[PDB]
RNA sequence: GCCAGCGAAGUGAGUUCAAUGGCUGAGGUGAGGUACCCCGCAGGGGACCUCAUAACCCAAUUCAGACUACUCUCCUCCGCCCAUU
RNA sequence: GUUUCCGUAGUGUAGUGGUUAUCACGUUCGCCUAACACGCGAAAGGUCCCCGGUUCGAAACCGGGCGGAAAC
């Protein structure tokens, strides 16, 4: 059952590589119309601490990111959807056809709503995603970036 | 968990011993914190009485302890000679005397006291010469051999 | 350990160095040449009253530097102002009044190394390759980032100079008040006001003090010691805090009073009638402290009344980069500053101040 | 009761070389001192540099007690030559 | 002691960079198979002899060290002193660069 | 049906976006795994019920859900009595047994049809 | 004002709370009352177990003794005792020159010539 | 690293409030704050309109630095004696979300563990006047190293008596010993308009207190920057921070 | 499952109201520099000068082993991204 | 050195031999009174000390890290 599915591994091929990204929009445009149901008011003034509470469990594939802050300066102006995320890296596709790997070791990303701006420190986000909507977010340190 | 401490002994050495019979430790602590305030500013008034405190006095003896820490045990020690002047009703001049900086360790800076009284009262056999003191001292010889 | 760091010291250094202006292998103009910030430029003669004319033309003619507010960081990697300042000659850049330790400083270097010094919070956001400079702990809080732009010039269009000019343009905007001159050494002559017309720049000329101090007490030297012989010459060293009081008026007598200035001469002296006082306060160019020294080796041609004459050129308070590597921070202090004693027999003494965080080159 | 460093300061203080390997002979002390010699360097590749002070710099080919082989070949070569 | 030139140190960085070139003799840091020119004349004093075992005496009350020199090494010494105290003969450490003299004394 | 109304959206969110990928490009399925296998562990922590409608159709060996309706086969066979519906990929290669008969139409209506007329709001 | 402490230090186990039994019995009157205020088993024939374990070493008769209270290293023959689990290096010397002391030097082998 | 913070006490009139933000940014500040006494005794917390930064100042800060205008941020000091008062501190986790930083002011060593270990406070005030002995105790210290909580070691003897010179290099050479100095800042609480001096001489008053040989400068600049820092992540939110941007 | 101890002087630190990791100078190793010397293969070595040497933490009868808190450092195994050919 | 126990709305504490978070005090509101102390109903208020692991799901079970408390 642990090396049963873990036969190949769940890995990406060379071939889905050059899947020309921009059809990779529709995925793009899912996430943009789910977030307009998960709150369903956004414009005069509703609650920006919300927001930020609910996308700490909410499944974030498919959506935009650009690396503001990190300690590496390379890592820093990458942008692209993700596609993959696991415990503490998350694989993305950028532009014209090639993916890179990011690690969400000491860093941020900037994930734009439609009205919206959300910063993601990935130092405290981390431990296999599928468990960040179930339980133990709490209150822990700084940031110091 | 734990602080390291330093033990200094003092000695007032002094004539006219109606100023050994006034000592107390409500006026050892007001002394020794006054005259650290007149040589030294607020700060080693300050620093030298976190952990500055009395622990064993004699009047009858004359033999001072006190307490300090490792990181200012030298502005106490450096304040002992500008200790004069122990005002009160009478007219009093006394003057501390150091023996030995003990590095904490109060066991054997009782034992630098036992030594420091045997050597004392030898001295003081062919010096003084009395048939009444001498009898005294076979007292305090007698029994110190019971303990 | 409490008591200890109360009295101890702060760090300092001090290199002299006595060689001869007619030996093959002197450093006399490398070590002024590729010294690249200049704020204060003062020179002592003693017994002169009259000045040559050819040296106060030279007095009035360091200048002029440039002042332009709110200028951003993608303006000065252009390929236009790279092939007319830094291409064509020496353009130097500096930003006014942001302090080593507090903000971001940027630098720009004569061989086209713009290196500059950035915090935690804007080394992050650029993403420019840098390294750390001064160890604070373990944390962290400044950055230097080394940028090169002379072998940007040969591949324009290569990807390390498009991930610098997006990382300043669209992804971090920076402006900054750069003290701003350049050196003419090139043939078509543009100068900088016609260039930078949209910002605010201002020419700026470097102010100009000319006094002249009578009944000095000189001391007495001897070139070819720098320990000093006993009651007979003086400490090079000894010569290095008595020069600092004549530059701020302080020549004074014993006083016993209640005001007791327990500042003695450096003795044996020797009183000096006449002293000469001049003081250029602005951005100074190097080149132009090198026609300063030659005009002043030049200056024992003919036999003068003075055994020896005074260079001492004060660098800045907010300098990144001085004597091509050396890191200066700010540790409560601390300014980088050299000194020229010249002799009659074209010997002089080099004496490097070195601040709190700084090491020195020969 | 001490054990076999008892049985070692027992020959060091008594002015006696111990009967192991300390003495040098062909069959036994050479299989010794190449045991000696195992477990100090060992010791040597287990500290990492800046810990240990360097025997380049400071003196000879120690603390391995094995140059008698050419020592001793030395010794008769600095006086039967001349 | 004055310090000795350590010519070795050039043939490490030859070996640490040709080691990581081969994959994407081990003499590191005082090994080396060349040791005929140093027992002739290495130090600045002339080393004779070895001590095995080496301890601070608990019977005479300060270092009693003990170990094996040559004959030829003895009866050098020996021949250049017919005056006063002959066993006064320095020692060093390796861990040190400290001479320290002992006093020479054979008790059989 | 408070805080747990939330988890209702990230699990058919997963579920929604593994079909988006296999409608434009099929034949690279690495997305549709990974989709699917984040949605059984969300509803193994966060226990769920959902229906076995679509959980039929997940493939539970692994994870492939829309997989077996395009790709892998799914016959009808007569192995012992009542013939059997055997849906089997090409990965795990597990089958999954479901009879077709009009025989039990009405306990064929029990699990799924039931639901449609007694949940009232 | 401790009983467990004024044991002297050569007499000092670890274990007085665990098993009240390591303690002796005068002092374990005090520990009852201070007893109000304050893995599995082995069945095994050991000895055959030994007997396995004597094919590789020497395995003298006083190893029961010495291994369970000295530092066991493997040399050039067997195991042998080296080093006191106390710390006994300035004891030993004084149990030398003015006190008593015995040692187990029984690899020393003899050859009997008829 | 940003430099010279501050923590300020003192509001009457807006004649003495704008003359210690002139006074600090002609020394070195950058960032001034402003704290707010709340004691135990009124039981009164005004949140909601204290200070009207924008409308109550005239638009130009200017500092002899980068010439940027001062972050003029509003902060809270609670006088916490009683452990049936903290309920109400406790109570504004959801009630009132303003006063970006808030510091506490504990005085009982039941209180000063909750403080440091259960409480969710920024910054811990600790300071001595008229007799207060204190211990200080090191497993509520080596907690809150390593969850971010830093010490308000306020110092401002030199107002009224000379006597109060002892009770801040008392209090402060028990925490050095004990501490070990890892994240402790200082600033002076002013009320006159001559009670604040420059940060390149406030960075020996920390060496007088010892701390470092060096990082006394930083315990002005690097350990107020992560004790500013400490204020933002329990703001809006400790892992998500979401801003409205409109161009 | 159950059953076995000795109050007696003095631990290559042996304190117990609880000693001891000190300073200066010279080195080692790890960066940086040379108007200095020697060997002559552009190269290398030596000499001299500046700087880092810590964090985690404290013996209380001792030892072996597991677990946990660590970086001035060295060794092994690799990942991500940048740039080059 | 030694042993056992404990961490739960604001405090004092239950509870659970694993899938639900609550009783007493106090606050708010309501019942009541011309306006009240009690009685009584109801609501605001959760990092169930922290992380990992087991399990379909740990306030719980296990492991580690702290913390706190009872006494020689
Ligand atoms: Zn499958």
């Amino acid at each position: 059952l642990s090396a049963r599915q873990r036969r190949e591994l769940r890995l990406f091929d060379i071939k889905p590589e050059q899947q020309r990204y921009s059809l990779f929009l529709p995925l793009h445009e899912l996430w943009k119309q789910y977030i307009r149901d998960l709150c369903s008011g956004l414009k005069p003034d509703t609650q920006p601490q919300m927001i930020q509470a609910k996308l700490l469990k909410a499944d974030l594939h498919g959506a935009i990111i650009s690396v503001t802050k990190s300690k590496c300066p390379s890592y820093v102006g990458i942008t692209g959807i993700l596609l993959q995320e696991t415990k503490h890296i998350f694989k993305i596709i950028t532009k014209e056809d090639r993916l890179k790997v990011i690690p969400k070791l000491n860093c941020v990303f900037t994930v734009e709503t439609d009205g919206f701006i959300s910063y993601i420190y990935g130092s405290k986000f981390q431990l296999r995603s599928s468990e960040r909507s179930a339980k133990k977010f709490k209150a822990k340190g700084t940031i110091d970036l | 968990v734990r602080f390291k401490h330093r033990y200094l002994l003092c000695e007032l050495v002094s004539d006219d011993p109606r100023c050994r019979l006034s000592l107390d430790d409500r006026v050892l602590s007001s002394l020794v914190r006054d005259t650290i305030a007149r040589v030294h500013g607020t700060f080693g008034a300050a620093a030298c009485s976190i952990g500055f405190a009395v622990r064993y006095l004699n009047a009858y003896t004359g033999i001072v302890l006190l307490r300090c820490r490792k990181e200012f045990y030298q502005l106490v020690w450096s304040a002992l000679p500008f200790i004069t002047y122990l005002e009160n009703k009478g007219h009093r001049y006394p003057c501390f005397f150091n023996t030995l900086h003990v590095g904490g360790t109060i066991r054997t800076c009782q034992k630098f006291l036992i030594q420091y009284n045997r050597r004392q009262l030898l001295i003081l056999l062919q010096n003084c010469t009395d048939e009444g003191e001498r009898e005294a001292i076979q007292k305090s010889v007698t029994r110190s051999c019971l303990l | 350990a409490t008591l200890r760091r109360l009295r101890e010291a702060p760090r300092h250094l001090l290199v002299c160095e006595k060689s001869n202006f007619g030996n093959h292998k002197s450093r006399h103009r490398h070590l002024v040449q590729t010294h690249y910030y200049n704020y204060r430029v003062s020179f002592l003669i003693p017994e002169c009253g009259i000045l040559s004319e050819e040296l106060k033309n030279l007095v009035m003619n360091t200048g002029p530097y440039y002042f332009v507010k709110n200028l951003p960081l993608h303006e000065l990697i252009t390929p236009e102002f790279i092939s007319t300042f830094i291409k064509k000659g020496s353009c130097y850049a500096l930003t006014y009044n942001t302090h080593i330790d507090e903000d971001n400083t940027v630098a720009l270097l004569p061989n086209g190394k713009l290196i500059l010094s950035l915090d935690k919070d804007t080394y992050e956001e650029t993403g420019l390759q840098g390294h750390p400079s001064q160890f604070s702990g373990r944390k962290i809080m400044k950055f230097i980032v080394s940028i090169d732009l002379m072998e940007l010039s040969l591949n324009l269009d290569s990807k390390k100079y498009e991930r610098i000019s997006w990382s300043f343009k669209e992804k971090k905007p920076l402006k900054f008040d750069f003290l701003l001159a350049w050196h003419k050494t090139g043939s078509e002559e543009s100068t900088m006001m016609s260039y930078f017309s949209k910002y605010q720049i201002q020419e700026h000329q470097p102010k100009v003090a000319l006094s002249t101090l009578r009944d000095l007490q000189c001391p007495v030297l001897q070139s070819s010691e720098l320990e000093g012989t006993p009651e007979v010459s003086c400490r090079a060293l000894e010569l290095f805090d008595w020069l600092g009081a004549v530059f701020s008026n302080v020549d004074l007598n014993n006083e016993p009073n209640n005001f007791i200035s327990t500042y003695c001469c450096p003795e044996p002296s020797t009183v000096v009638a006449k002293a000469y006082l001049c003081t250029i306060t602005g951005f100074i160019l190097p080149e132009k402290i090198c026609l300063l020294l030659e005009h002043l080796c030049h200056y024992f041609d003919e036999p003068k009344l003075a055994p020896w004459v005074t260079l001492s050129v004060q660098g800045f308070a907010d300098s990144p980069v001085s004597w091509e590597k050396n890191e200066h921070g700010f540790r409560k202090g601390g300014e980088h500053l050299y000194n020229f004693v010249i002799f009659n027999n074209q010997d002089y003494w080099l004496q490097m101040a070195v601040g709190a965080n700084d090491h020195c080159p020969p | 009761v001490g054990g076999l460093k008892e049985s070692a300061v027992h020959s060091q203080y008594k002015r006696s070389p111990n009967v192991p390997g300390d003495f040098p002979d062909c069959p036994a002390g050479m299989l010794f001192a190449e045991e000696q010699a195992k477990n100090l360097l060992e010791k040597y590749k287990r500290r990492p540099p800046a810990k240990r002070p360097n025997y380049v710099k400071l003196g000879t080919l120690a603390p391995f007690c094995c140059p008698w082989e050419q020592l001793t070949q030395d010794w008769e070569s600095r006086v039967q030559a001349y | 002691e004055s310090k000795h030139s350590d010519p070795f140190r050039s043939k490490i960085l030859k070996q640490k960079e040709k080691k990581k070139r081969e994959k994407r003799e081990a003499l590191t840091l005082g090994l080396w198979s060349g040791p005929l020119p140093r027992v002739t004349l290495h130090c600045s004093r002339t080393l004779l002899g070895f001590v095995t075992q080496g301890d601070f005496s608990m019977a005479v009350g300060c270092g009693e060290a003990l170990g094996f020199v040559s004959l030829t090494g003895l009866l050098d010494m020996l021949s250049s002193q017919p005056a006063a105290q002959r066993g006064l003969v320095l020692l060093r450490p390796p861990a040190s660069l400290q001479y320290r003299f002992a006093r020479i004394a054979i008790e059989v | 049906p408070v805080k747990d109304r939330e988890a209702f959206q990230r699990l058919n969110f997963l579920y929604q976006a593994a079909h988006c990928v296999l409608a434009q490009d099929p034949e690279n399925q690495a997305l549709a795994r990974f989709y699917c296998y984040t949605e059984r562990t969300i509803a193994k922590r966060l226990v769920l019920r959902r229906d076995p409608s679509v959980k039929r159709t997940l493939c539970r060996g692994c994870s492939s859900l829309l997989v077996p309706g395009l790709t892998c086969t799914q016959r009808q066979r007569r192995c012992r009595g009542q013939r059997w519906t055997v849906q089997t990929c090409l990965t795990c290669q597990r089958s999954q047994r479901f009879l077709n008969d009009p025989g039990h139409l009405l306990w064929g209506d029990r699990p799924e049809a039931q639901l449609g007329s007694q949940a009232d709001s | 004002s401790l009983v467990f402490q004024t044991l002297p230090r050569h007499m000092r186990r670890r274990a007085m709370s665990h098993n009240v039994k390591r303690l002796p019995r005068r002092l374990q009157e005090i520990a009852q009352k201070e007893a109000e205020k304050a893995a599995r088993r082995c069945h095994m024939n050991r000895t055959l177990e030994f007997n396995r374990r004597q094919k590789k070493n020497i395995w003298l008769e006083t190893h029961i003794w010495h291994a369970k209270r000295f530092h066991m290293v493997k040399k050039w023959g067997y195991c042998l005792g080296e080093r006191p689990t106390v710390k006994s290096h300035r004891a030993c010397y004084r149990a030398m020159t003015n006190r008593c002391l015995l040692q187990d030097l029984s690899y020393y082998c003899c050859l009997e010539l008829k | 690293a940003v430099f010279a913070d501050l923590d300020l006490r003192a509001g009457s009139d807006l004649k003495a409030l704008r003359g210690l933000v002139e006074t600090a940014a002609h020394l070195g500040y950058s960032v001034v704050a402003i704290n707010h006494i709340v004691d135990f005794k009124e039981k009164k917390q005004e949140i909601e309109k204290p200070v009207a930064v924008s409308e109550l100042f005239t638009t130009l800060p200017i500092v002899q630095g980068k010439s940027r205008p001062i972050k003029i941020l509003t902060r809270l000091t609670i006088i916490v004696s009683d452990p049936s008062h903290c309920n109400v501190l406790r109570a504004t986790s959801s009630r009132a979300r303003l006063y970006d930083v808030v510091a506490v002011f504990p005085k009982t060593e039941k209180l000063f563990h909750i403080a440091c270990t259960h409480l969710d406070v920024d910054l811990v005030c600790i300071t001595v006047t008229e007799k207060l002995p204190f211990y200080f105790k090191r497993p509520p210290i080596n907690v809150a190293i390593d969850r971010g909580l830093a010490f308000e070691l306020v110092y401002s003897p030199a107002i009224k008596d000379s006597t109060m010179r002892r009770y801040t290099i008392s209090s402060a050479l028990n925490l050095m010993q004990i501490c070990k100095g890892k994240n402790v800042i200082i600033s002076s609480a002013a009320e006159r308009p001559l009670e604040i001096r420059g940060p390149y001489d406030v960075a020996n008053l920390g060496l007088l207190f010892g701390l470092s040989e060096s990082d006394a400068k930083a315990a002005v600049s690097t350990n107020c920057r992560a004790a500013l820092l400490h204020g933002e992540t329990r703001k809006t939110a400790f892992g998500i921070i979401s801003t409205v941007k409109k161009p």
